[PDB]
Parts: C-alpha cells; structure tokens; sequence
C-alpha cells in the first residue's frame, strides 16, 4: 500500500470524525457488526423509527483523570447517553430500543510515560451492591449514573446501616464488582491502551440480548469498564495526571412502540 | 484571508470551507483537540459538550501535522450575502481539547497551530461589487 | 449547443472505518489542504448546476473603471492658456479600483477598451454665454513631440490617434491593443532601468528602480477646439479602462494597506489593515 | 459571416441544461479588421487550481499519509 | 405556423330530465362551482376564437411602471454638498401601483428592465446660466462600499454596474437577471431574520419581522458628474421596473387597503375598502 | 401605528394556543407591549385584504348542516427548498365563521373545534446543539 | 517499493549533491520545470551561451541563524548568486541572462524544539523604500545585498530627512515590505519547514518574466523570504539559536550577448 | 441566427386561423450574450385552472352527486 499504517486510522458517522495516529488496529465485538432487525427475526409489529445520522453519531463523554491512585471507571451503554443530543430523545420516546456502538476510548501521554489501561465492554455489566443486609440492593439513580459513569475502588465496606450507601455498586476492581478475578476479564471484547504502544482504542459492538429489541430505559446491554493495569507513571512528579476521554457512538439504531416521553426519577 | 479578499469582490457565495490546521508544537508533544462547524439557528457553543453535538472532528496530533474540518455548505437560501447579514447566518467554527497537550521532561510547555481557510470545489461566487477594503483620497485635481 | 462546467456535485456517502484518512495531511509540503464533505462527513447526493461563470478572468475585468480625471479651463483671461489644454500620463495608478484587482497578479497580457466621459461648468459667477464644445484627445507616444500652447502645430495628428468629442454626444470610446514591446505586460519589476557601474554613487539606482521606472505608454493630451470666449469655462475629462481579452499569471496576495506613489510603498500613517477582536474566543 | 452561439441561461430558462429552444441564441458578426475591437471574448470555465494548490512533485492521494 | 389556444367555445344543447344535476353541488369540498351555461339553459353552437392571450402573466407585468422618484441638487451653496447626490435603496414598495399587481402571488421569478427618465429644473429665480448635466447611476450591491461625499473614490466603480447619462438622449435603460439568493423571489415572508434565544429581550424580534428584515438588493447612488456652478440645478430621477421573463407562484387576495409601510401593516385611518349600499335589494 | 412590522417574536409564534381573530382594529402607539402583536382583523385576514377572496387558497368549508370534518393535504411551499423553521412559518391555519354558530335553544350556543395536524416527507440538515427560544 | 520514503530524497546537479532524510516531498513551481528557450520562443538572435555543470549546480550560502528575535530573512536570484563560482561569470559576461532554480532551504533541531519557517518563492518581489520623502527610493547597492541578503523587521521607521537611510528596502514582515498580509504569501510557491515535522525544503523554480530572457544584472526575477510563522523555541534557554542555511542550484541556464565583462557598483 | 414567428393577428387580419400568409411573420435576432437581455418571453396560453377551482382529492364529475 501507499504506507496504510495500522496505526492510523480515521472513522466517520453521522457528522462526526474520529481519528488517531498511533492505534492498534480495533477490534469488532465477537466478530460481528451493528445489524438491523430482519423480518424474520422481528417482533415489535409497528413500523421501526431509524434515526440514522441525527442519532446514529460520535457523542463524546465528559473526560475523567488518570492518576497515579485512580483505581478504575465504569459505564452503561446506552445509559452513558440517554442525555446525549438526538440519540436520547427518541430513545426516551420509545419503549422499545436496539443498538450498537463504535465506543472509542482516548489517552495520549509522551514517550516518557508509563501505562496501561484495558478496556473492556462487558455485555450484561451487573455488579453487587454495597450492603450485606440485602441482596440486589441498588437504587435506580445509582446504578444509571450517566456522562459521569462511576468509578472502581480496591476495598469493600459494606453499609450494612445507612441505607443511602446500600444503594449502590461496590465497584471493587480486582474483582469487577462481579465476584470474579478481573484478570480474565479479557474473555470480553477488549482492547489494551498501552502508553508506550498506543493512545486510542476501538471497539465496535454489536447489540447483545436474549432478545431482539428490549427496553432500553430499564436494562443497560453493555458496560464500558477502563482498569489500569499498569500504573501512570512519570519521570517527573510523584502525582502524574492524563486525560482519559471516552466517545460512543451508537449504530443502527431501531425504536417500536412511540408515546410521550420517558422521564425517569432523578435528584 | 485571499478566500475573504476575493469574496469580498463579489456579492453572493455559496460552497464548502475547508479549516485547515498545522499544529507548530514540539514533535515530542501529544493531544486530541476537537475541531467543530455548528450551523446557526441555537445557542453559540461555549462549552465542548455543545459544539461535539454538531459537525465536528476529533484530530489526533501526530507523524500528520495538518488537519483539515470542513464546513460542508449547509444554509437554507442557495446562496450566502458576503456583507454581514443575520438571514444569512453561517454558523460557528470553534475548537476544545478533546484530552489535552501533553509534553514531557525538558519539552517547551507552550506553542502554536497555524489555521487556514481555503474553499472547496463546490465553491462559487457571484455579483462583481467594489471592494469595502481599500480607500483612496478624493483626488486632486488641477482646476 | 454545450453545457457549461458546473462546479464539484455532492455524491452520497456514509460511514466509515479505514485505515484510510483523508481528514490528515501535512501542509509542510506546500500543498494546500483537499478534503471535502465526502471525506469528513456522510453526505446526500447532490446535482450542483452553478458555475464559477463569474469569476472569469474576462468576467472579473470586464468593466469601464474609472482611472483618472483630468482638468482643464477654456478662459480668455491673462494666464489661462497653459490652462487652454492639460496632458496627462496614460496609467492606472491614478486611482486604486481596478488598480488593486489587475495587482491580484504579475504579468497580464489584453486589448484595451478606453471610453471618455467629458462634464463642463461654469467656475465664477462669470455664468455667461459659451458656444457649444469640441474637444480633441490626442494620443502622444513616447517618442513623440508634445504641445506647447493648446494650439501648437502638434495638434495636427497626422500620425497621433486622436478622438474629436463633440460634448452632449454619446461618450466617445475607442479600443486599442496589447501594445507592451514585451510578451505580456508587467504589473511589478524587481529592477532597475539600467545597471550603474563600479565607478559612480554609491546610492546610484534610487531613482531608477521600480517598475515605474521602465514602464512608458505615452500620453493623452486633451484640450478644447474651440477659441477663448468672454465668459471662462471649465471642463473635466474622465478616463476609463477596461481591459478585454485578457490572460494573467502568477498570482500574488492584494494590496492590504493603502497606496502610497506609484510604487509598493507604505506610509506609516496607515499600515494597519486588520481589527482587534475583542477575544480569540469572541465570536 | 455571423457566428451564433448560445446565451447564458436567464430567469425563466432553459432547466441549467442550456439545451432548450434555439431561443437562447445570440447572434455575432464582428465589424472590424482588428481583433482588439471585438466584445468580450467567450466565457472559459476551464481551470486548473492545482498549480497552485499542489504544485508538489510526488503526488500524494487524499486517503493516504501526506508523509509516508 | 400555430394557432393560439381559444376560450371555451359553446356547444349547442337542449332540454333534459335527467337524475344529472350539474346545477347543484357542495362547495364545502373546497371546490370552486363548476357550471356553464349548457349544463343549466338550451345554448346554441358557438365558435369562440377570443384568446386570454392578454391576461398572460408575462402581458400583465408587461409595463415599465414608475417605482420611485428620487431629487438631488446640484448647487454652489453651503450646504448643498449632501445635495448633489442621493442613494436610493432598491424596492418597489416606493409605489402602490405595480406593487399590488407583484403582490398579487406569494412568489415570483424574473429577469428586471430599468429605465431611467431625468427632468431638470431651476429651484429658486437662480434663473441663470448651467451647462449641460451628465449624470451618473451607480449600482451599490450589499456590502460595497457607499459614497460618502458627491465625489468620493467609490465613483470609479471598477466593479459596481454604472450607466452615464447626457440629459437630453433617450431615456437610459439596462436588464438585469433573476439576482435573488433563493430560488424564487419571495413576496411575503411570515419569518424573522434570526432566531432569538432563551435568554433575550421578551420583545425580541419586533425589529426583525417582515420580508423587510431579510430582503436586500443594494442601493443605486445617484449623482450629477458636473461641478457645482454659479446657479443652482435641481434634478428628479425617475426610476421604472418592468419584471420581464416572469413566472410566479400560490395567489392570494389583492391589497384591498392603503398601504402603511412596506409590510402588511394597516392605517385605521382607511381601512373600509367597501362602500355603503341602500339595500341589499338595490340593484 | 407608531411602527412597521413591528412583532415580538413571542407573541408571533404562539403555538398549541395560536392566535384569535377580531373585529376591531384598536393600535398602541404608545403601550409598546401591545404594539409587539398581530392585528388579527377578521374582516381583512389581518392582512389588508378581504377575507372574502380568502379562497384562492386552498381550503374547505364545514358547513355544519353538511360535513363535521374538513382534511386538507398541503406540501411544502417556499422559494426554496428546505428552510430555517425556527425563523419561518411556511402555513398559516386560519379558520372564520362565515355563518354564525346557531342553536334554536340558548342564545349563547357553544360547540368544541379540533386541530389534528400531522408532519408528513419530513426532512433536516444541520444538527447540532438544540434551539431553545426565547419565552416568558 | 522497498520503503521508498516521501520523507527521504537526494538531489543532483553538476557536481553537487544534497540529502535528505525528513523533507516533506517537493514542489514544482506552478507546476513547471526549468526548460531552455525554444526556437519559436527566442529572441535574441546570436547562439546562446548554456553553460550546463560548470554554472547548474548547488551553491550554499552562509548560513544565518534562527533567535527567538528572528523576524525573517530574504535574498534575491539571480542577485544572491552574483558571486557564486562560475554562474556569476558567465551572468555579468553577458547582456541577457535565463534560468531557473532548485532552492534547497536546510534547518534541524531536534525533536526538543518548536518552530516553523515559512519559505516562499516570490517572483518580481518587490518592496517598498524606507522613506517617506519620496517614492520607490532604493540604491541598486542596497537592493542588492547578494549572498547577505536582507532581513525583515517588525517596525516601519523611514527616514525622511537622512536620505542614506531612505534608499532601502523597508522589510516589514507582517506586510512582506509590500503592503500586502503575509497571512496570504501561500499564493507563492512555498513549503514549511515545521520543526517537529520536516528539517529541509525543497522548491524547484522556473524562470518567469514577461520576456523569455532578460537582463539580470539589472533584475532579480525570484525573491526568497522565510518568515517564522511558528517562533522559535527551546525548553531549555530562552534564548535559543539554530542556524538555517541555503543552497540554491541553477538550472537551464542560457545567456546572449557577450561582451566585456559587467562590474556593478560597490562600497 | 434569427428566428421568424407568427405575429399577433390584427385589425384586417387573417381570419383568426393566423394561418393566412408571410405577412404575419416578424423576425428575432437575440443580439445579447444574456438571456436577461431579451424580449418578453414568447405568449403562452397553457393553463391548469384546477389546481385552484378543484384542487379535491377524490375527483367528482359536474353530473353527478357532489357528496357521494
Ligand atoms: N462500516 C462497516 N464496515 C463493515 C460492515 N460490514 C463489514 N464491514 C467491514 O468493514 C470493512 C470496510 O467497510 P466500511 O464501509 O468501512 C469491510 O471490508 C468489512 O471488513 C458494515 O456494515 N459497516
Ligand atoms: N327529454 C326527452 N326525453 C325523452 C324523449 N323521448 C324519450 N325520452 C326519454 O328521456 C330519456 C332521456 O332523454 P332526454 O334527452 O333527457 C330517454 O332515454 C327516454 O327514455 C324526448 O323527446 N325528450
Ligand atoms: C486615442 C487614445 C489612445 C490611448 C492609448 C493608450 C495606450 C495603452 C497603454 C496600456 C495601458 C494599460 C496597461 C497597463 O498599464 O497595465
Ligand atoms: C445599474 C442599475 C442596477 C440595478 C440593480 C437592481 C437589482 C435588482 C433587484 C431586484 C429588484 C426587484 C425584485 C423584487 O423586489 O421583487
Ligand atoms: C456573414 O457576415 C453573412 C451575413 C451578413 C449579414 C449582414 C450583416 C450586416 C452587415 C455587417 C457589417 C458590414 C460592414 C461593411
Ligand atoms: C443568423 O443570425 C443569421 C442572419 C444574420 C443576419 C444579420 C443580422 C444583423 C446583425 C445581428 C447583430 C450582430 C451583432 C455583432
Ligand atoms: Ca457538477
Ligand atoms: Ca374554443
């Protein structure tokens, strides 16, 4: 070729254009890409609302910080974005919505930098709550944080008490707030944002369910999940930061069933 | 700009703009900055949370220096009126850190981007006017 | 019958996901930046039938600018003979609008179309009577001997192209050809009309350098026919040029700041084109 | 010796095409022996903005790395 | 050879009885009535040659009318400086006459035919001698620079489309092409020329509201290109569009009331288009 | 009468409300908040031309005695293609009693009025952030 | 190919040979290359003198250097060359001179450093005289500075009344000392050396006049101006230097009219 | 390049068939390079009077029940 790194590489949607000169190659979930429902797989029987390019686009989520102490973040698709532009109306709309997403996760640093952050997208992303007094304990405003996502911890004190700290997910990290050693947490989709090698990371996703098309406004299908595993680390300071930034982007995008709209309960 | 000077030769314009930038840094420094064209009719976009909710591109400094955004001609009317003029609204052209410039040890802290404009080969002008730019003193005779 | 060139139409377009980047470059190379909507992003199909028609060198050129205005006074009083008739210096310097834009380029190459617009007065309240008018524009090239009183034997023109106006007729006009003794007509000359040698001043060049200082068309000298009368009369004379069958090359940015004499330079006085803005991030 | 040709599409025209009706035809008969006397001369829509905006020896590609 | 198409001709008819009733209808459809003469009375054969080829819409714009009136003064007084031009902005609500016909459809095409007709006189008992005047009309499309004094550089007008009149010849006319920026030239426009956000005036808009707000063809600038003399001159320019070329788009009713302004508005000083009648039985 | 086109565009674009037409035409020259507002004259469509001739648009009559529905189909219309719908008003719905409402019974007889109006080949471009105009 | 890099190129005229290993291509002005005159283009009508190697090749001028003061420099072809070898000879031997360039602008750093020359070719480079007294006031002695060539300033001060000052050229870098935004100089055949970029530059040139050949002792058809549209910087100081040197190249060289030997004047 | 025409029948004229001689031709000869430039646009007698007096859905014919 003319030089076609794999390194370089550019994506478009909508009206939006993402591109990067040092990644590695992406990866495309079980190695399927973004469908739509096929008449033969079908069930809502009203006409499907495709918004196409004024949903279907590169929404981009507010950065977080990388820190020598920073322990791990975590999402929820379509969660992340019931607030993002056009994609969220008609996914409030509607009581019924499918979609994948071209997630892109971004990092530079400098070639004196060290660093590891693997993300993971994790279909059915259910983590424990924080209370030994109950099971399955999370309220609703927690577990759909949004833009801001939450953020893992490496300890575990339940509030077996206060039942305002219950509520909620407790995001231990070696164990994915799962239960489960998140050293094979590469038995997902996944791509590694190794500083010294890279500063971007693809993932496209495909919708995921033991169903067709669901309700998007009570189930999150994916979960979005950045663990460092390597440490920041700089030459210089004792307390190095880097921007982590992340950009969604949702693909063939499907409504059944219009009404007035969703609005959920909130502070 | 030789874009504006020419246009301001005529009175009407209608095409694509394409922003170019050549970020002048180190090589050694990194970052994503994010480059967006809102077309008009909402709030002006402040914040980055706004103008990435149009037509934008998210360039990633790197081995490519330059990097071009387009402002793909979206109006209402076929054509634009080159004075300024509120029913021929353009649109905003802004620019955020989508991370943000990174250097490291002994690597000047500070530097520049050179932006250029250039028109598209969709791009025409019409309506031969005078130019606004340039004066001359009523001149002086002999009587 | 045929169809005139219309500028790039839109072709739909989509996604994307390559290694392919049109979006990146590196404008080091002197390479102006090429991507377009495709490119960036996805479009709808679009048949565009406009035509950049107008900005055809011929279009751009093709008007009767307005280049100077000469003046001059039929009296009958003590010394108002030299005042009889008034020559003037064939170039477009003497004005700034069609100045600037041939100064878009270089070189040019063109015919010439020249059109007069005459426009008498009366200056006193010597508001008396006057015959009608009748002026002559006598072309001078260089070379050629010129007028002495507005009535020497110069104004014989048996060789000399002249117009004879008839004031309150249609504006007299005329053209002429591309009569640059080079192969196009220089618009600026890094130069000097002649090269001063090892012994001779040590500024020598001063006042030959410039492309004012190689450039020569001749003259027009323009009088009234008619004698003195009683009462004084006065007459302005507007020339305008349109340059046709034209061709220019090599580009160059336009004159930024205003102009000062026939050549390049500034004055202090004004040399700042642009305007503060409130802010970088002011809209 | 007259040379007819074609007008530029006006107001209620031709659809762009240009290509309806011999109602679009001007008429030319140049009057005298010198060139330079003659009307604009016809409208050229040619061009090549590569000369200048990319007069770089090695082409380059859009879709591949300026600097490869 | 070709024949113009006539109006319905009248073919001849008799009695009937029939469960056909073209006498009756429902307008509530929103169907005009339909009838003719055959489907109600016993008519005779008829051959009608008569043509609508006057009501053409190309016919009824088909007249040069007067749209506007401009005065300028060419004097030697103090204060008659500002006089010895005018600019006049481009518009055809100046007038009523061709206006109402033009509003007659919410959208129309065109190529324009201006005439100009200039009418000199003398003001004052400054009864005394002027030579003779030589206009100029100086087409100041939006954002072109505006003259500033009766002899300001703009005159040069290396780009701007000029006419030169000689008051006395035949009455300067020019055309000019479908310049709108929009496909169409819109007569009426229910909008505003921006959009006024959240946190703005609760007033907001009433100064941009009206086809008035984002309409815009330029300014013609007017002029007389003789100095000043002894006396002074008046002069009135008249200027008269002839819309050639047309085509227009959805009617609507005619301006059944005095004009008040250039949008819509209405003067409760005349708004009784109707006249009283004796009775409703009064023929 | 104090200005030209002089409408707020609050009170221009009413909405799900929309306007009322009048009998009367009573101008503030001087309150400017009431100047800000169309002159809805019944008589003249508020527009200086009489309602009478307001059929040469397209339109139906509901005739109580005959129908209780009225359907009209419009397309687009403008000088060009697609516009700036946030500025511009393309339709305007007007709806007049050409025959007085009328009940045998009451001399003050009322019955309800419906506007179901639907979107129809709905097109945009340009997307981004969302207009919010000004309000009260 | 076998890595035939954009960045690498070498370059060869006569004995002379320039490389490369970071260039950003190369470009041909408007496209054409150096020719010789062609029969139905001459004029003069003597056989013309093509000097070939002896005259065609790299000469290298002093190098000047970059400061974060540097405002820009600029020289003159075929004037900056006057004095170079065999070029020069043959040039004032004769009347009428032709030729076109291969300009080769040369600046390293290192990937520590920020900056970017903006090198342009200018044909008939004109520029105004320091000196309000009077108009196009310039001594043939300073308008031709040769190997030297001049330097741009940020300021215009003319020189009214000392009329030692006023004949020279008034380089004001903002306006190119022609009154005209050097934001446009791009309408000029050009490259930029972007430190973090490229370290070379490399613009071929053909003649251009209004004439086929001309006199060049008497002007200078190309100007060559490098203007720091990016300044010069270093983490280290704050008073940086890096030096930038030029090695123009004739090609096509012809010149008529032969005679006794041209000697300007001098100091 | 010029273009011959029908003339608009007259006083003695052709019984209206403006089908009776030459001498109802006039000639055109555009002498602008612009459309704009030229006379009023030929007379056209075309017409669609329905698509204002009947612009109904379902189409009813005079005969027959206008309400159905
Ligand atoms: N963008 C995109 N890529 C696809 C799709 N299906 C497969 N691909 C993969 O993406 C490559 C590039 O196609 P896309 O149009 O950029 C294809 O050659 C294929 O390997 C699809 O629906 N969309
Ligand atoms: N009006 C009319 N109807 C007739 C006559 N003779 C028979 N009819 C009956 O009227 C029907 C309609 O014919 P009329 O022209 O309306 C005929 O089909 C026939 O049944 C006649 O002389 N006049
Ligand atoms: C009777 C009138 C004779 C006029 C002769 C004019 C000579 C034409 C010289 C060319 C002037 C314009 C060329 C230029 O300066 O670029
Ligand atoms: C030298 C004379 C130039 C005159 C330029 C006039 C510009 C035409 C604008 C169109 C005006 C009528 C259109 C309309 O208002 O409906
Ligand atoms: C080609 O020219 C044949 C057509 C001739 C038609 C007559 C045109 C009018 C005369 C032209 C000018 C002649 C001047 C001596
Ligand atoms: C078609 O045009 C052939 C007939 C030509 C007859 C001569 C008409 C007179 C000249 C027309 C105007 C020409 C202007 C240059
Ligand atoms: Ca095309
Ligand atoms: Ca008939």
């Amino acid at each position: 070729a003319c030089g076609y790194s794999d390194r370089v590489r550019q994506i478009t949607l909508g009206n939006s254009t993402i591109t990067t000169q040092e990644a590695a190659n992406a990866i495309v979930a079980y190695g399927e890409w973004p469908t739509y429902i096929n008449d033969s797989e079908a069930n809502p029987v009203d006409a499907p609302t495709e918004p196409d390019v004024s949903s279907n686009r590169f929404y981009t989520l507010e950065s977080v910080s990388w820190k020598t102490t920073s322990r791990g973040w975590w999402w929820k698709l379509p969660d992340c974005l019931k607030d993002m532009g056009m994609f969220g109306q008609n996914m409030y709309y509607h009581y019924l919505g499918r979609s994948g997403y071209t997630i892109h996760v971004q990092c530079n640093a400098s070639k004196f930098h060290q660093g590891a952050l693997g993300v993971f997208l994790i279909p059915e992303f259910v983590m424990a709550c924080n209370t030994e007094s109950k099971t399955s304990y999370v309220s609703y405003i927690n577990a759909n944080p949004g833009e801001r996502g939450g953020e893992f911890t490496n300890t575990y004190n339940p509030s077996n008490t206060d039942a305002s700290e219950g509520r909620k997910f407790a995001a231990l990290d070696y164990l994915l707030g799962s239960g489960v050693l998140a050293g094979n947490a590469f038995v997902y989709p996944h791509q590694i944002i190794n500083l010294r090698t890279n500063n971007s990371a693809t993932i496209v996703v495909p919708y995921v369910n033991s169903l067709v098309i669901d309700c998007m406004a009570k189930h999150n299908n994916w979960g979005i999940v950045i663990l460092p595993l390597a440490p920041l680390a700089f030459a210089a300071t004792s307390s190095p930061q880097v921007p982590i930034t992340v950009t969604i982007a949702p693909m063939c995008t499907e409504f059944n069933g219009l009404r007035n709209i969703t609005v959920p309960v909130h502070q | 700009t030789m874009l504006g000077e020419i246009l301001n030769y005529y009175t009407h314009w209608t095409g694509s703009i394409r922003f170019t930038f050549l970020f002048c840094g180190s090589m050694m420094a990194t970052g994503k900055l994010l480059l967006s064209y809102s077309p008009p009719g909402a709030k002006p976009p402040t914040n980055r949370k706004d103008a990435m909710l149009g037509t934008h591109i998210i360039w990633d400094l790197g081995l490519q220096s330059s990097c071009s955004m387009v402002a793909p001609w979206i109006s209402n009317t076929v054509y634009r009126r080159c004075a300024r003029d509120d029913f021929t609204e353009g649109g905003f052209i802004t620019c955020f850190y989508q991370t943000r410039i990174v250097v490291p040890a002994s690597t000047p802290t500070s530097m520049f981007m050179l932006g250029f404009v250039s028109a598209c080969p969709d791009f025409s002008v019409r309506l031969l006017k005078d130019t606004p730019h340039i004066s001359q003193s009523k001149l002086i005779g002999r009587t | 019958v045929s169809q005139p060139p219309s500028t790039q139409s839109t072709e739909a377009t989509s996604g994307v996901n390559s290694q392919e980047v049109p979006a990146l470059t590196a404008v080091e190379t002197g390479a102006s930046g090429q991507a377009i909507p495709s490119d960036v992003v996805e479009t709808r199909h679009v048949v565009n039938y406009k035509t950049r028609s107008e900005s055809c060198l011929e279009s751009f050129f093709g008007r009767a600018a307005c280049v100077t205005i000469l003046s001059l006074t039929n009296s009958s009083k003590s010394g108002e003979e030299k005042k009889h008739f008034n020559i003037w210096n064939i170039t477009y310097t003497d004005t700034v609008q069609l100045r600037r834009k041939l100064e878009f380029f270089t070189y040019s190459r063109f015919d010439l179309e020249m059109t007069f617009v005459f426009t008498e007065n009366y200056p006193s309240t010597a508001s008396g009577e006057v015959r009608n008018q009748v002026y002559q524009i006598m072309y001078i090239p260089p070379g050629a001997p010129r007028p002495s009183s507005w009535d020497d034997y110069t104004w014989q023109s048996s060789s000399n192209p002249s117009i004879f106006y008839m004031y309150g007729n249609a504006p007299p006009r005329m053209s002429i050809p591309y009569v640059g003794i080079a192969n196009a007509y220089s618009h600026f000359y890094d130069g000097f009309a002649r090269v001063p040698l090892e012994g001779e001043n040590t500024d020598a060049g001063d006042t030959f350098y410039g492309l004012v200082s190689i450039n020569d068309f001749g003259v027009l000298a323009v009088r009234a026919v008619n004698r003195s009368n009683p009462h004084t009369i006065h007459t302005s004379v507007r020339v305008y040029m349109k340059p046709k069958h034209i061709r220019c090359w090599c580009p160059r940015p336009p004159r930024a700041v205003l102009y000062r004499g026939e050549g390049v330079d500034m004055i202090s006085s004004a040399i700042l084109p642009l305007t503060k803005v409130d802010s970088i991030t002011t809209f | 010796g007259a040379q007819v040709s074609t007008q530029k599409t006006g107001a209620h025209e031709n659809q762009n095409v240009a290509a309806n009706g011999s109602t679009i035809n001007y008429t030319t008969i140049n009057y005298y022996k010198d060139s330079a006397s003659n009307s604009a001369t016809r409208q050229d829509l040619s061009q090549d903005p590569s000369k200048f905006t990319e007069p770089v020896k090695d082409l380059m590609l859009k879709t591949a790395p300026a600097l490869n």
